[PDB]
């Protein structure tokens, strides 16, 4: 009888119980589609590798952070007492963190825009839990940076970032979108950079970023998975054989052009002590795990290995140290504080790179001669550079620097002038991007913004000066003797030029 | 009970372990200190498993050399 | 709080020049074009319950430890035996499950907010709004998956509540508030304005909290308040932060205010309309329900309906300047009662 | 030479004349006309190229101000500010762009639609799901044979003047 | 957990000698003399919850914090507007918080278990039970502080409560369980088995889930519902704990099983007999209550009686071999009832 | 928190040695002797709470109940 | 009525008389890190200074 005989064992439901039905939670009606332009269609069957449901996924988190938290509270008490970590990835610290930021907040929106893409609730889902990760990490930031705006806006490495982790993540196709957040920004790069780091890191003292690092590294394996359903559900779109791959190769140009050169800076001159030069590490992550590897694997979907590959390897032998050129010469404009390569750096450097010496290495000693370091000198190296028709040009697309008469490198560059206004551009793959969507591309280079203005003005405008109101932030050396003022840098009387004037 | 399905011990020490699995699209690793489980991870590959499950344990060794 | 990098073409964006890549056609990375209103700083949000992750993530996982304690000692108590049946099998299995289907359709309309919307903290409470509403749905299906268990021949499948928000005309309006809020507007600001402080806080909190929890409170159910406690909890919490945004951010900018009260204005009157509409689909689900006399009658869905309105009144209309006649809209959804 | 990046002299007088627009119409054609003039890779003139972007903002709050002081309700959700039907201008543009025979004529439809018609113009909603169903049709032109063209003659068909090719 | 420093004359020690300390006249610091029951080990008993302090205050706490969100979010829904004013005013108000001395009696009866026994696992598992009585006591507190908060002219204070607990004949049978059960004996395993498995089991059972808990879904109460899980929760787990004492180690030690059955099922006569009293003391609040057929009628009060009473002979009856025919005892307390 | 700090902190301590050999030896005594206390406090504690007659006093000597048996299963 | 008995680059501290006892807290970086109690002033001032001793021994540590 109802009201006496039932079942009184203890039960309650667990998740998967309640994810076996989360696919029928979807209806059918003629206006259920995606609100964004797409080529492609994913496919209202496809599946989420995870069993997760809200109450699930916040126990999940809720438990990691209870811990996290505390060994990350553990770690900046006790750097906040020794000098700890060495004074060159002190610096590349605020950077990462600063750059990670930017990526997570990002993130949020780009996997919530996928999740608009699809049409299955289980493919909604995993990239659901993906903006839920992206908000936890930036949380993660905002605490760490809160220890440590318009600052970083100034220098020139600052507008390729955003690029790379911000505009390339939520503008376009959402297909292609997830190409440059999981297939290959994450996948190629960005996955195995969090767990190398932590070991370079780890080398300087540094026990944050390893923390805050692994932390994250506890996600991606979700992401990876969302980046996978991506192509995963489209491959029966008779539009996949038709786009994918240029979706892909663009995107997967679009993030080696400034990680290739960004990344190879960072380790090798952001850092004293060098696990491995950066050229190998490349040639593993990128051209044999990522494109032979795993691109392999994904050939069942019809995806193939970016035909740009092959440009990027040229590219990668030399990249970073033509980048690390242009960021040396025009240190007044960043927010943190270099360090020429001291006497081993050098023969680390000439050791690996056969060449170095005679190039960078002599560029950088004549730059100390000149008075790179002394803030008595006067003297700013990216007016020594144009004083010696060393003119800096930035690539329309990407917004990387470019220096064609110091560039050991892989890319030229073509000046067109389209409907009465001069345009650069820096290689053959971002080339037929301007030339096939100007109106994607119309982002402003810096010598546009700040022609004809002096140096200390723009600084000074951008609050790039300490609490202060007179000395930089940014800084030609790690010293805490002889810091550079407004004043130092308006003796040097620097004004921004038109690199493109003479065409 | 190694085989062709399981997963594969790729570190084994004193004090640490680390396995990792294919699981089509990704590996999954994770590493074990004193036989509890400490962090996990994923890779494109094993050959990559191996790399990233040796950057984390320069990393925790490096943590317990500087507690001595 | 401050983490999108937004120009100072935008209401608050602190960078300079155009963004570094946009969308075939021009679209920007994020543009004013996204949405009708308008504001001095859009970063001026702030959620009332200071929610980010690390609480918001620790009070769910609260929640759900607990729920499945609380399943655990249900079951074992017996407790389902003095559930009256009809209401268990009739009303509850069925109706209180096509409910999911409404709560799911609120939740994928914060996914193109999460894209579009301009300030962190925005996209970071509808984030959390919508991951709420899809706990909503998951939460419901999880009771009608604990009662299978307790009472045999109980069929916890979806198909029949499916079918039901599909095609039973008690759902009709409501489907097609959802279905227009979801996935027939862009505006950000609409879709927030009119999922959570117009629809929301009249058809919904009429389903939830006048019809199945009010009702399980007079048929002896022990067990679904368990479940609604928390969709009302989520419900307080939400409006909390849509009042924060579109009442003291938005319809009193310094210099936007009668600006976008007038568009506040029009969506209210549309989506009030649809709301109506709704209910007065819904309330027909009283001619299946057996009779009670404060609560499943005339005089006591009058008196409902007057705190849905009256409520809604005082807490979104009176602060927008929107008038509204409760008991005209009392009467328009009493159209319906059908007895 | 150049001014500060945020406060100028343009800034300035551009919101001077914007303040003083005081009709729907008039603030209409000044936002059509500055959008053609000063907006997209074939805008009329890069002279405003650094403050357009801020000076746009302006005008669209002057004319969305305009527009909720003296239109009615039925105007804001289904007229643009031209006086048309939006939903006939989605059609419209919708069927102009169905019917281009190329990437290039695909391109000019779009942008100049933008140009035209971005809000506050259109209503937001009638806007973002043209813009969107163009970006469509354009992305499904320009992604076919993307490589095919090799790049010399694709700087022709675009139209550029080669300044400079570095060997 | 084998430090509390027993000998090897206390079943299940290691250390030697005598006490370094005793009590005045020779009590020992622990000794067989404290309890009728007798075991090969004391140490053998395991919470199946293994609800350590950890996990103990973790899942209170919560249930702490999600209280007052539900709260909060509770005052704010408006929902106490369609409970009934008679329910609320002269049943709740007056006869819930009475259960709250019942509570709180059966809290204090652990202190002298928590010293006296001779295990540090069951001291714990007692020490927690005691903890869970006494929260159950100022749970219902503060729900009537929280109506209090709401209605007004709704006295919270526990005047009239704590005098219908003392005098009124509807709570005397189960004040003097109570009294007796704490302070009228001091055999540790007689206080945890007679509060517990007996008492608890099958008078604290029907008042607080077929009465108030059940009740309340018959007139509209939302409010109570929330409460009563957290103690038919707590209720639970316990059992869990006292189920493995008294059945797996102490009524089937391998030794002495028989002989703690013989007092076992002593003990159970006796306070069966208690409880049967003071359940037909207690259902004579019906005849004060609203007519509800099914619920309050002499059929509903049956059916609920074969709840408690069938439920606790397959529970604990049977699993010590003692007697129970749930007809008779049913027809017992009916004998109270009026209708 | 103090798990937390607890754990990382006893990790560090099994890796080799950092304590002072002697010292080392004192902590066994230490940790002895203090189990023993936190665990019959528990039972004192449970005493006096029977001896108080107002029940905030009783819920005082409750409270440390509590707190003695928390730290027995840090032990 | 709290008194400071203990201020530097990183550390503060201080107590108040709650009459039967005195309690004393530890601030590092302006986060409270640590309770505790003492019979009198003067036993807060040494248990304070038992406790910085072992955070500073901390911060000694994490450097060198
Ligand atoms: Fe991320
Ligand atoms: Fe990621
Ligand atoms: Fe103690």
């Amino acid at each position: 009888t109802d009201a006496l005989k039932v079942n009184r064992a203890p039960v309650g439901v667990e998740p998967q119980e309640v994810h076996k039905w989360l696919q029928s939670f979807n209806w059918d009606f003629k206006e259920n589609r995606t609100k964004y332009a797409t080529k492609y269609h994913m496919a209202n069957q496809t599946k989420e590798q995870f069993k997760v449901i809200a109450k699930e996924y916040a126990r999940m988190e809720a438990a990691k952070d209870e811990r996290q938290f505390g060994t990350l509270l553990d770690g900046l008490t006790r750097l906040g007492a020794g000098n700890k970590v060495h004074p060159r990835w002190g610096e590349t610290m605020k950077v990462i963190s600063n750059f990670l930021e930017v990526g997570e907040y990002n993130a949020i929106a780009a996997s919530a825009m996928l999740w608009d893409s699809a049409t299955a609730a289980e493919q909604k889902n995993g990239y659901l839990a993906q903006v839920l990760d992206e908000i936890r990490h930036t949380h993660q930031c905002a605490f760490i940076n809160h220890y440590y705006r318009r600052t970083r806006a100034i220098g020139p490495l600052w507008k390729g970032m955003k690029r790379v982790f911000a505009d390339g993540f939520i503008s376009g196709d959402a297909v292609e979108c997830s190409v440059n957040l999981q297939l290959v920004g994450e996948a190629c790069f960005t996955n195995p950079l969090i767990v190398a780091v932590t070991e370079w890191a780890s080398a300087n003292g540094d026990e944050i970023t390893p923390t805050v690092f692994l932390s994250v590294e506890t996600d991606e394996l979700r992401h990876m998975a969302n980046g996978y359903q991506t192509v995963v559900s489209i491959a029966n779109d008779p539009a996949a054989a038709k786009y994918l791959n240029t979706d892909l190769n663009n995107a997967f140009w679009t993030q080696q052009k400034y990680f290739t050169p960004a990344l190879g800076y960072l380790f090798e001159y952001g850092s004293k002590f060098k696990v491995e030069p950066w050229v190998k590490t490349w040639n593993r992550w990128v051209y044999e795990d990522w494109g032979g590897i795993w691109i392999g694997r994904l050939g069942k979907y019809g995806v193939e290995s970016p035909r740009s590959l092959r440009d990027a390897k040229t590219d990668a032998y030399w990249a970073h140290h033509d980048l690390a050129l242009a960021a040396y010469a025009l240190w007044p404009l960043g927010f943190a504080r270099l360090a020429l390569p001291d006497e081993e750096d050098q023969e680390w450097f000439e050791a690996n790179y056969p060449g170095w010496a005679d190039h960078y290495g002599k560029i950088y000693n004549e730059w100390k001669k000149l008075g790179y370091e002394d803030p008595k000198s006067g003297f700013i190296p990216y007016a020594w550079l144009l004083a010696n028709g060393h003119d800096v040009y930035i690539d329309r697309v990407s917004q990387v620097p470019f220096i064609p008469s110091l560039a050991k490198g892989s890319g030229s560059l073509r000046v067109h002038e389209f409907n009465g206004k001069k345009h650069s551009l820096t290689d053959d793959w971002g080339e037929r991007m301007w030339l096939s969507e100007p109106e994607r591309y119309e982002c402003h280079n810096l010598f546009e913004q700040y022609e004809g203005r002096e140096l200390s003005e723009v600084i000074a405008e951008g609050h790039g000066v300490r609490s202060d109101g007179k000395t930089l932030i940014a800084q030609p050396h790690v010293r805490g003797d002889n810091l550079w003022t407004l004043e130092d840098i308006k003796r040097a009387g620097c004004v921004f030029p038109n690199p493109l004037a003479k065409f | 009970p190694t085989t062709e399905a399981s997963r594969i011990l790729i570190h084994s020490d004193a004090r640490y372990e680390a396995f990792t699995v294919d699981l089509d699209y990704m590996w999954r690793w994770e590493i074990l200190r004193d036989g509890e489980f400490v962090q996990e991870g994923c890779s494109l590959s094993f050959d990559s498993s191996r790399k990233a499950v040796a950057h984390v344990l320069s990393h925790f060794k490096r943590q317990d050399e500087a507690a001595q | 709080c401050y983490a999108q990098p937004n120009p100072d073409w935008i209401a608050g964006g602190l960078d300079w020049g155009d963004w570094t890549q946009k969308f075939h056609g021009g679209r920007p990375s994020w543009g004013n074009e996204s949405t009708e209103l308008r504001t001095t700083d859009w970063y001026r949000h702030r959620d009332p319950a200071r929610r980010w992750h690390a609480p918001y993530v620790k009070d769910k996982s609260e929640e759900a430890r607990y729920t499945q304690r609380f399943l655990a000692a249900y079951s074992s108590e017996g407790s389902i035996r003095t559930i009256d049946a009809y209401w268990r099998d009739e009303i509850l299995n069925k109706y209180y499950g096509a409910l999911l289907y409404n709560e799911y359709g609120l939740f994928n309309a914060h996914s193109s907010v999460g894209r579009d919307c301009l300030s962190d903290t925005i996209r970071q409470s509808a984030t959390f709004a919508g991951l709420d509403k899809v706990d909503n749905a998951q939460m419901i299906q999880m009771e009608r998956l604990f009662i299978a268990k307790l009472v045999p021949g109980f069929d916890a499948s979806t198909d029949v509540p499916k079918k039901i928000w599909t095609t039973d005309p008690i759902y009709a309006g409501a489907r097609g508030a959802v279905e227009e809020i979801w996935q027939g507007i862009q505006d950000w600001n609409e879709i927030l304005w009119a999922g959570h402080a117009v629809y929301d806080a009249t058809f919904g909190q009429f389903a939830r909290r006048e019809f199945f929890q009010r009702l399980a409170t007079v048929y002896g159910d022990t067990l679904t308040p368990f479940f609604t406690a928390q969709s009302q909890t989520y419900f307080q919490t939400t409006r909390g932060a849509i009042e924060d945004l579109f009442v003291y951010c938005l319809a009193n900018d310094p210099e936007f205010g009668a600006h976008n009260r007038t568009f506040l204005n029009a969506w209210t009157e549309h989506y009030l309309a649809r709301s109506v509409t709704a209910l007065k689909d819904f309330v027909g689900i009283y001619a299946k329900v057996e009779k009670v006399a404060g609560a499943t009658d005339r005089a006591g869905v009058s008196e409902a309906l007057q705190r849905v309105f009256g409520d809604w009144k005082v807490d979104y209309a009176d602060k927008i300047g929107f008038n509204i006649d409760v008991d005209q809209k009392v009467d328009a959804v009493l159209a319906g009662f059908k007895n | 030479k150049r001014e500060p990046i945020h406060e100028n002299s343009t800034r300035t007088e551009w919101e001077g004349k914007i303040a003083k627009l005081n009709s729907v119409d008039q603030a209409t054609k000044f936002i059509q006309d500055f959008r053609v003039a000063y907006s997209s890779p074939f805008r009329k003139s890069y002279d405003l190229d650094v403050d357009y972007q801020y000076i746009e903002r302006k005008i669209e709050e002057r004319l969305s101000v305009l527009k909720t002081e003296k239109l009615s309700v039925a105007d804001l959700v289904t007229k643009a500010t031209t006086g048309e039907d939006a939903a006939a201008v989605e059609a419209a543009w919708i069927a102009k762009m169905k019917a281009a025979e190329s990437k290039y004529a695909a391109e000019r439809i779009h942008i100049e639609f933008r140009q035209l018609y971005k809000p506050p113009v259109l209503p937001v909603n009638v806007f973002l799901r043209t813009d969107a169903a163009l970006g469509t049709i354009l992305m499904e032109l320009r992604n076919t044979d993307y490589y095919a063209t090799p790049l010399e003659g694709l700087r022709k068909e675009r139209g550029v003047k080669v300044l400079h090719l570095q060997a």
